[PDB]
């Protein structure tokens, strides 16, 4: 069975945004918590992630974004204003107390992770603080400051020919596509809600540009998605994805706002499906780097970890929650699953099957034999 | 809603190493151990610890309300730190038990929770009824003693009862 | 006050053995050993587990008066009882305290003093104030079901409160 | 250092003789106690005696007054009224609920390590439960049913050649003493109140008889004896008995009614000048067993017991009481030690001199070179 390397830092569950803002790191705690009463820390090697210093953060950011950011605080915010306007932080991406600490955890997780990886001392890595995709280089975007995603990947990128990086968050990845648009090392795929929503961008259209033209994969999509739709779309492309682009290492983003009853998403995904993804990635057998991102109805990111975890140990968890210091916060049912709503499902086959054909010609422009 | 082309947008790709050339990463400055996955231990061993662990805990708060200070003991911090006690002690049972009880005196291990006085609870819930969720201004009026940190963690404790 | 000479008085002496022969005595259905003074432990980790011996006291006694109970997981019975763990197990401090909670259970040790019943320790004391300290008829009035030696034990330990 | 061996039954402080009555076994439970929480138990060997049968009871009792014992009970009591009589059970020593467990438990301490001592496997073994030194070979006397210690010296008889026996206890121990009236491989030494007293021998004319003359010494002795009275009287008469008798196994009785404030006895000594003893004989390096006996303000009897184990592993006490289950019985103070009291010494310098000679004359009598 697969050996699982887990990252996290006990202060992460402490730092905030701001008063009113969905993003709210806690649910990495509230993950953290449960991981241990339901027995599963116990099973995986447990590590701490050192701080991600300006140095390795500038390995794709620009040397004065980091500089920015490391100085930044809610003290010098009236000083900072012009800059604040052309880094995009202040209203979208706010500051907060820790700001910087709260990236380089997120980041030092990321990276430690795949330097695990390529030192194959590992099978799947784990770094649910991670996974912040809508960060650009020069810029913060979508609750997104520093990229951990691309510097993990460029960090592959130093043992892995081909680098595969599958994002469910229910917002498009487009920092992590942006970032490798013109290469042909790195494929993004990506299963988002597209039309009047965020970040505006990945179409059926978003195919790449240069040496990255039929590399980045995208699969806009309609409200209510079931895990039914999800799993008949998801799987066929997946293998496709894998037969043609035949990478070497994969990173799994596992956004939870793609989940059913999310505050800012309106998918009607349950954990279950949710989980059959990384399942399925995990079947091929490839060095995995599991990371997290959205979700902002926190029980749920909770349970929807917790759960994804249990899946790279492959090991069984019951519905009964475990007691723990947060046990109060899963309503009167307790319970470690969610079922999906009565929300209508706006993605019919015929709009599905019409995408899913455009996606495999796209992929069959690739080499093979 | 637009992706960009450019030397400000795109990531220089890192080059493939050569099978001579090595990555040059220092493992110890990006991570330290807290648990292995392969022990001595058994499950049963390792429950056991945490019983114990959970015991020394309330016996302490007993040294200066039975349920109350059990369940205290039960709290995920002791747990935490008697699983780190066990790594920290190379998983030898005996070695790790007298790290719980130093000099035939017990450990506490207290959340902030747990940790408030009287006065700082009754503080917070004060400053919570007028001020909303703003954190920094709770402390900077109410609690200007605490790091803002705390009064976070402290504040999701108590979202609990 | 008179000492007496005869066969009937004093005792046949016990030849000295030969060399050769043997005395004959089997050690087993004289004695069994409760404590060897010659262990690997140092009076530290004795005391250290003693803590922890009355650590899991006072938690299983928590598991269905802080200081109450803490100060009964205390009593010398639980102090015999973990002295006597040891020696059972070896002088294994990792074993040892295994069979202090056996399946993630902790093990209760209760002397008759804190054992009997709230209407027990009544019917003693009015037993008591009546028949004095004849506890045969303290036993056949007032506590039956109770053994004599019990009421004993409970009486010495009840002359301090 | 001296290796030690402890014998205790957790039984033997739950048998009670009857209301009124002065000997109370629950003395033991209480030095048992102390010697946990003082930490001595910790440094000494601790086994549990077997019962012992009538077996090994009858090696000097009759064969029917063991059965008389083992048979009688609290039942049958105005049945073997007869034999009550001729036994002198019933109310000097009284009959009792588990009187014969109690015999048991004192004699199978006494003899458990005697066998250790021949075995060669101890130096001293320490049994305060036996000492019980007024039993006689066909009848119980001063609250002593079977002589445990008869039986101990009987089977040291079978590795040691000459065996002596020292008797503290106030009251003269005749049992042992007659036991062995006639003959000279033991002899018996004892120091006690004489005069309107019991047992009512022990003068300074009882010397033997036969083979056994010669080899009885006895010191009668008045009210109010200091430590410093005792001590020198006590030394000087030993020293003289271990240059004339030469023994090879010494038991020493320990009796703690010779206490001052003692509600049975009427001496004048402290645990220190008591202990002073067991030092004295603890000094000419020879298997030692150290038995109990008399003791009836039991306050003091768990203290002085407790200090004479301390003196047997030559470890320090302090004065203080560690807490244990019994610790309030221990009055306002909760000290170890009890000093003298205001009591007048009958016995004169010139007193104590004028018999000290006549035993030195006695001890003369001895072969020698
Ligand atoms: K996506
Ligand atoms: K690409
Ligand atoms: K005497
Ligand atoms: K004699
Ligand atoms: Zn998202
Ligand atoms: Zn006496």
């Amino acid at each position: 069975r697969r050996k699982v390397c887990y990252y996290y830092d006990g202060d992460v569950g402490n730092y905030y945004y701001g008063q009113g803002h969905p993003m709210k790191p806690h649910r990495i705690r509230m993950t953290h918590n449960l991981l241990l009463n339901y027995g599963l820390y116990r099973k995986m090697e447990i590590y701490r992630p050192h701080k991600a210093n300006a140095e390795e953060m500038t390995k794709y950011h620009s040397d004065d974004y980091i500089k920015f950011l490391r100085s930044i605080r809610p003290d010098n915010m009236s000083e900072y204003s012009k800059q604040m306007q052309r880094f995009n932080v202040g209203e979208d991406c706010p500051v907060f107390d820790g700001l910087f600490e709260f990236c380089q955890l997120s980041t030092g997780g990321s990276v430690a992770s795949a330097v695990k990886l390529n030192k194959q001392q590992t099978d799947i890595a784990v770094n649910w603080a991670g996974g912040l995709h809508h960060a650009k280089k020069s810029e913060a975007s979508g609750f997104c400051y520093v990229n951990d995603i691309v510097l993990a990947i460029l960090e592959l990128l130093k043992y892995h020919q081909r680098v595969l990086y599958i994002d469910i968050d229910i917002h498009h990845g487009d920092g992590v596509e942006e970032a490798f648009y013109t290469t042909d090392r790195v494929m993004t795929v990506s299963f988002h809600k597209y039309g009047e929503y965020f970040p505006g961008t990945g179409d059926l259209r978003d195919i790449g540009a240069g040496k990255g033209k039929y590399y980045a994969v995208n699969y806009p999509l309609r409200d209510g998605i079931d895990d039914e739709s999800y799993e008949a779309i998801f799987k066929p492309v997946m293998s496709k994805v894998m037969e043609m682009f035949q990478p070497s290492a994969v990173v799994l983003q596992c956004g939870s706002d793609s989940l059913s009853g999310d505050r800012l998403g309106c998918f009607n995904l349950t954990i279950k499906g949710h989980a059959k993804c990384v399942e399925f990635v995990k079947s091929f057998n490839l060095p995995m780097l599991m990371l997290g991102g959205g979700g902002y109805t926190i029980r749920n990111v909770a349970r929807c970890w917790t759960y994804e975890t249990a899946v790279a140990l492959d090991t069984e968890i019951p519905n009964e929650l475990p007691y723990n210091d947060y046990f109060e916060y899963f309503g009167p049912d307790f319970k470690l699953h969610i079922s999906p709503s009565n929300m209508t499902n706006q993605n019919t086959n015929e709009y599905l099957e019409k995408i899913k054909q455009r996606l495999f010609e796209n992929l069959r422009m690739l080499p093979h034999a | 809603g637009e992706i960009r082309v450019g030397n400000r947008y795109q990531a220089d790709i890192t080059d493939l190493l050569k099978e001579g050339e090595e990555d040059g990463r220092d493992q110890s400055r990006l991570e330290t151990q807290v648990w292995e996955a392969h022990n001595p231990l058994t499950d049963k061993q390792i429950d056991q610890f945490l019983v114990v662990a959970r015991s020394v805990g309330t016996f302490a708060r007993a040294l200066d309300s039975l349920h109350m200070s059990a369940a205290a003991a039960s709290r995920d911090i002791t747990l935490f730190h008697a699983m780190d006690t066990l790594h920290k002690n190379i998983y030898d049972i005996s070695k790790a038990i007298s790290a719980l009880v130093p000099q035939g005196g017990p450990v506490l291990c207290r959340d902030e929770m747990e940790e408030w006085s009287a006065s700082e609870a009754n503080l917070f819930e004060e400053a919570l009824e007028k001020y909303g969720k703003d954190f920094t201004d709770i402390q900077q009026d109410f609690l200007p003693w605490k790091s803002l940190t705390s009064i976070i963690e402290y504040y999701y404790m108590w979202k609990t009862t």
